[PDB]
């Protein structure tokens, strides 16, 4: 049990830190939403009256 | 002159006489589409959502 047994955990922590500090410097820009539309209807059979 | 010695006549007649010009207005009934519109589709069961 030496400093070599901590290598995998060291890599786990290093990957977490790399992701975290690459998220900080990444530039973020808003995007335009162009998908709004009322196209989600439902079908079926009409309940026609009889008489 | 264009009538014979025997005359054909009418015993009764009916007509409406109005003394005021504002008596010519009457009323009728209509559905209010804005608040009670006419239905355009029948009631159906839910199937084939897409």
């Amino acid at each position: 049990m030496a400093s070599t047994t901590r290598l995998v955990n060291d890599r786990k922590q290093l990957e977490q830190q790399v992701k975290d500090d690459a998220r900080i410097l990444a530039d973020a820009r808003g995007l335009n939403i162009t998908t709004v539309a009322n196209d989600s209807a439902t079908g079926g059979q009409a309940i026609r009256n009889v008489g | 002159a264009v009538e014979m010695y025997v005359a054909v006549r009418i015993s009764r007649f009916q007509l409406e006489v109005l003394r005021d010009l504002h008596d010519l207005v009457r009323s009728r009934t209509y559905l209010d589409v804005s608040k009670s519109p006419l239905a355009t589709t029948p009631i159906r069961v839910v199937e084939y959502v897409r």
